[PDB]
């Protein structure tokens, strides 16, 4: 694991830009203002409280390398991920129509762009039979 | 297609009025098949009931038979139990599991005369009705009697503490009184302590409050010690069923407290949205690297970025499953303050700049 | 005019002390009634009751004639029991329907002696004294026993599965226990399993802790298969008290959280006004159509502007009926700020707009 | 059903007026101006929350017509108006006085011009009784 | 001076440690009179007893009527207990009315022989102790017995109801199984269902769980019917016990929710404050008049806006008394958001003029 | 080194799986030496059991002590446990005491015959399982029995007074009943009423459900005044359980409203840098009087600021060990309200100077 | 009781002096810029919720009169004025120190004026006692 | 005692410096302008509904001399104090290794400078054990 510890910490160094050790608010902004993905104060401050768990606002590299450490495999997270598409499929016995993916993944988030949606549909296809199963797509979610 | 879920729906999740009269006329066919068992057990109508019952009998199974076949068959519209391995996984459910042994017991001997066994064997037809309730069958965590057994759960260290206090007085108090009234005999001519099995089922029957009216010291110092467990040790002993109650009560309160159901799909949506974008952070060739714009070298910055916007949306995703509470509320005040004083630092500094 | 709703509340709506007052003496008499049928059962004062209580008893019931006549003659006030056609909806009513009963009851047979059936035609006015609290009678949704009786219905699906698993435990120990101790014969030369009616009966004393005193293994197995169904099986069958208690603390605290009575008058005056808006939303030749003034075309967007209104004040007048909650909290708090957000935006176009 | 569902998919077009086939607080509020009601903002955001079903903060065709499907003599109903009714009414026995409604109407809600508030006194009237009973009043409401 | 208020708090009010030692040793010597009391009713020790403690027992007499003596002569302290009239208030107060009665009691007869009503007079000095709690007195509203037995008062309609439901329930059952089982006879010879009194005390006894062991039918009928008795309505007589321990348990948590007790300062005396005002109103000519300074003809306009004025204060008290609460944060809330809109349309309008 | 916090853990404060999983089978030994010791009673294997056990018993008492001298050996990890002193003040500890007790009451006489005070001394070793809940034994205030009993703690007050209130109701319906019923014999030849005691052990017996079935008048006064008593006495006697029930769901509701564990370290921090401020205030050559800049005689007010920053810190970390709560929304939104004002009357005297 | 109503429907239409028979919140403030009491916008919507009892938050005749028909004498407000006086005084017995009155009568609510607390004092003590009793000041509060 | 008295209302005469006899947050803030310590008016409302009991908002010198009056060696202070330390160790058995406090001191609270840092780690050392035990340190704390 010593080439994951010293990649996320040359990354964390890369992201602080400053030599402090730290992670700032006012740096992560600089940062999406470089790359521009347009970032809200809200979204910041939100993910503050949520990475940060020293209690102390700021980031640090033992906090950013335990957080990093987590697995992405978890059986909550096998759960969450059920749960959260049993709400999408109306019939709820695992066979989620196309259409009704379809204009949810349009409109509804973050209005993802149409190719990225065609590629979902395309590898979350269960042979192309339309009302599709999301067991497979999860399981090869999970399988990295 | 659309035939098999309606007939899914039909059997094993209730929808409607039809299929809730369906469940209904179930529940009392059951409560008709346990009723006329238990009347077989009589010796006056033991053998009248037998010989005539033998049709009903072989027709119910019948019908059982052919409703575990139909079910299993419509079995294939869900996604699990699709197929022979489906089948097979559909098989493995707890419900699934009892009903083929309900079956395979009844059907253990055939043309036989009937005996206790076969009032055993009806008496597994009982739990039927409340496999309606777990038809479900989601997970293993909790359902049915794990899903509202979980108050005991909940409960599950200090009921489990409250009972082994009480286990440990109900010995004590046995062995103080087996010591004490060695010697005491009550009237009628019956030692009352002559087994310490006896000791300890008066102790049961004191912390219960049974009351027999065969072992009782007569002498002041057994009334007085009696009366000192009694006052001490009852409330502990009947402390599980309200603990259960109020914490009944409690989760009842938290159902008004619930969010909308309706308000969690963007955040499913967006939390999806994320777990696709680390997905496709591991395939550096995917189109989406394309949608931010060149940015060659910054592909791994993409993939953290992406990574701690999952799990933000984690995070809200986890807090929108919570109800509205005082947390949500100091949050909301929290983010609506600072928002003001970064409108108001930005007016400011606008200001100065405009007369400076 | 006012005499007949002045003489409506004394009968069935009280008010103030002096109809509370004349409540309590109508339950006292009641309790004079039934306590000197129920002395008039003993032997010894059989006939001399008899005898004498005659002038005390047609007195009686022909004030609960005159009584009965006067209150529905008074429920002309009521516009609910207006004319023939009110008499007999009030006829209809669950507490008319037990009075005309016990009244009829008492005039079965005259000019006779009494029997048994006097004491139970007595026993039904016991009753009576609870039909002041039913006297509103408004609904049937929730009125006295379903009122207070909700707290049962709000918990009515884990009550009864509480009972079921119950009854389950309960008759399968009695089984466990009949196939055990069969051979089993206590003292006194009494067989204890001779039925499975008694080893039900028994199930039922223990989960009950009666602990009658006759039907009780002496082995050591039984002594500890009953106290494995003690220390199991009772919290469950006391749950449903603590359950009710707990919920009705609930509802008690609820009663504070409840919002003021007054309040909701504003909400209810644009309820009736909106939903007068969407009747003559369907009456195009309607005055209210020049209230907004030309505009000839926009019939059906009026109309659906104002079914849109009536919805949003629906809305309004269904969170008016909710108590002060976090719900309410957090939604005072979303207008306040998005009001702030929308002020701060048109301070700073403004600006702009002066200084750009 | 198809010409509800027709007329209902034209009155949604044209409240949009702009193509997208959603409706937005800026569009209805540009509706109220060209009308003139003089819409709130809270007014607005309340009506939001209320139509919208989705959890999107828009106005769909299909939310609208499953918010226009329902229908307007639901015994919910019934009873919500009686209990409205109920708590205007001091008495509580149905007969509520002229005087009281009267008033009521006149000085409290958004203030009714006095010609519809005579009208209401003219048709929820028992014959000019005076002391009106509006049994009568709710089931011509509820007759349509 | 301060020697009577220092005994006062050492007779009724206890504070400190050695005052609440003192109040232990007097629990404790209650004790040990009701316990030598309880032993000298033996048979054994009847005469011994009373010969022996006859010293002990004058003594303590003797120290009951000092330390009354002493106690209403170190009223004189307390305002409500001044002078002789004050000595009279103090006697009609329920505690010192006990306390009398006890003296008195003990000293009806001298110079005789004990007898039952010896511990009979011994008996009441057994509430001396619970005096200690009431020794406040404040008032009737609620105290010590009230205070803590407003709990029943809060619930006391609906433990009224059940109450109720079970009285009837239990004499109904007792006629229904009087009626079927007229001619059922038990074993060892003796009629079960012989008087309705014997029924009705069989109905209390099943009501109970009390399981005596003496009248029970053995026809399947009845041993139905009392099953689906004690499914019935045990729950419903077991309700209070429950219902009381919630409702505990919820003013225990508003104990902590309870605003701090030195926060009630500024309210009561701007209350004073408005009262004096309300006071001086009927006053034209006292010297508040010229505090808001002329002003010769708005003496009613004085009055009314200081009796407004008394209004708001009161309503300020009866807030503040509440705990903080949903209702307090949403009124807190209203209360800055309207001060910011006033800020914000003052800001807007000084900048129109400025730039306009 | 870190041996020895290993084995401590293993020991005593238990962590991961095979360190519950060795509690589980100490938890297993515990129950088999109960067993064995308690099977040992029997008389048919009194003898048989005590010749095979020896050898099993002398290993396990070995064991016991091997365990007790590694456990004290790596005691030596804990501070408060260090050296001699430290083992001293580790025996001073209830657990170290119960444990060498058990053993030296276990070694008490070698090479003898068992008796029944074997079984005496095994039965001390029941208690060992609860000893690892109590393993921490960090203070006195609130520990295992006291943790979680607690809840009588809290409830204390009240709990005596409905336990004294039965108490007397007790007394006194025993001494009714006697002296009602002294000349009251029931069947059998037996005199009821010979004993006071026997009419307080009634007492206990109709107060605790009991129904021994020895000792009931017939008499109709005695039935309704023993109807009376139980309608009115029992729901006080099963008082406490419903409402240690409810206590403890209130702080399991109060469980998932507690802050979170991470949020106190920098109060904690705050709290202990104060506290050296406070400390070096009595130094006035320590080198943090530098830290403000001379300044020479504001020594004194140095001080006095540290001290009032200190008592703000341990504000500070009092509110925070206290869960969210509505006190804490209050005061968040009054200190965000008051900083708004702050902002605006700053801008709006900026604005002024800008402009007048 | 006519001229009872009379006097106060005259004060009424005195503090509308507008003519629409309601009293508002902007007709106060300037009633107390007239006399000069400096009012609080806090205070007048404190007086709004409270003497307005239709719900509608304005102030009708019906309502002035409901509102100013309320006896003095109440023993609700004779068990208030008791507990309040209570908490004033630390060793509950009702005999209040002077002392502890003066300061906080001074330094403590509005800052009353020095001459009517000497007025408080002179009228609110027993004999010249000192260590005075509330009772008889509370009895002849009660006794108007 | 007369001396420590007089020595707090000397120091409270000197912290008014306006002869009110009243502390406020403007003079507090004063104060701290002069010295230099940057106070923050959230800090200011903090202490002010600390020190002050009366609830008038202002301090007096009975307020203060009750506030000073207490002790510091309770034994709920004793009690606070392990708690307190109890967290800042992970292991929890009393001994606390050094690099934790090291950095924690440093990092977290308000930066506390590295000289007073190092005084701590001498002063609170076990004979220079390293994983040094913190009961003689709150020990020597509360003997003042």
């Amino acid at each position: 694991t010593e080439e994951q510890i010293a990649e996320f910490k040359e990354a964390f160094s890369l992201f602080d830009k400053d030599g402090d050790g730290t992670i700032t608010t006012k740096e992560l902004g600089t940062v999406m203002r470089s790359l521009g993905q347009n970032p809200t104060e809200a979204e910041l401050q939100d993910m503050i409280n949520e990475v940060d768990a020293d209690g102390n606002g700021t980031i640090d590299f033992p906090e950013f390398l335990t957080m990093m450490a987590r697995k992405m495999k978890d059986t909550d997270s096998e759960e969450e991920i059920r749960e959260a598409f049993r709400v999408f499929d109306k019939d709820g016995n695992g066979y989620i129509s196309a259409a009704e993916l379809r204009h949810v993944m349009t409109n509804l988030g973050e209005k993802l762009t149409d190719e990225e949606v065609d590629e979902m549909i395309r590898e979350a296809d269960i042979d192309g039979d339309g009302q599709v199963n999301y067991e497979e797509f999860v399981q090869m979610m999970t399988a990295k | 297609t659309h035939v098999q879920g309606r007939v899914y729906n039909f059997l094993e999740r209730p929808t409607g009025w039809k299929c809730f009269v369906y469940h209904f006329a179930v529940f009392l066919i059951v409560l008709v098949c346990l009723i006329f068992s238990v009347l077989s057990t009589i010796e006056q109508y033991a053998a009248l009931a037998t010989g005539t019952l033998f049709w009903m009998e072989i027709v119910l199974v019948v019908f059982f038979g052919t409703e575990y076949v139909v079910r299993l068959w419509s079995a294939g519209c869900r996604s699990k139990y699709v197929g022979l391995w489906g089948r097979l996984r559909f098989a493995r459910k707890p419900i699934s599991i009892i009903d083929l042994i309900v079956v395979v017991a009844s059907m253990v001997v055939l043309c036989v005369g009937s005996k206790g066994q076969v009032f055993a064997t009806s008496a597994i037809r009982g739990i039927r009705f409340l496999q309606i309730l777990r038809m479900l069958h989601v997970d293993r965590q909790g359902g049915t009697w794990r899903l509202l057994g979980s108050v005991v759960f909940i409960h599950r260290q200090e009921l489990i503490t409250t009972l082994y206090i009480g286990f440990l007085g109900l010995i004590f108090s046995s062995y103080f009184v087996y010591l004490a009234e060695k010697d005491a005999v009550n009237e009628s001519g019956r030692v009352e302590f002559g087994s310490y099995a006896d000791a300890l089922w008066w102790g049961v029957v004191t912390v219960t409050t049974i009351g027999y009216g065969d072992k009782v010291p007569q002498t002041w110092v057994g009334k007085t010690i009696a009366s000192c467990f009694s006052v001490f040790a009852i409330s502990f002993f009947a402390l599980p069923a309200g603990i259960l109650g109020s914490g009944f009560a409690l989760k009842v309160q938290q159902k008004q407290r619930q969010k909308h159901f309706n308000r969690q799909i963007p955040a499913a949506a967006s939390l999806i949205q994320t777990a696709w974008r680390c997905y496709a952070a591991e395939n550096p060739d995917s189109s989406t690297w394309k949608i931010y714009i060149l940015r060659e070298h910054h592909r791994a910055t993409i993939k953290v970025i992406r990574r701690m916007q999952y799990f933000v949306a984690k995070k809200k995703f986890q807090q929108a499953r919570k109800p509205y509470d005082v947390r949500d509320v100091i949050e909301q005040y929290s983010q609506g303050h600072l928002n003001l004083m970064v409108r108001i630092k930005e007016l400011q500094r606008r200001l100065d700049q405009s007369i400076g």
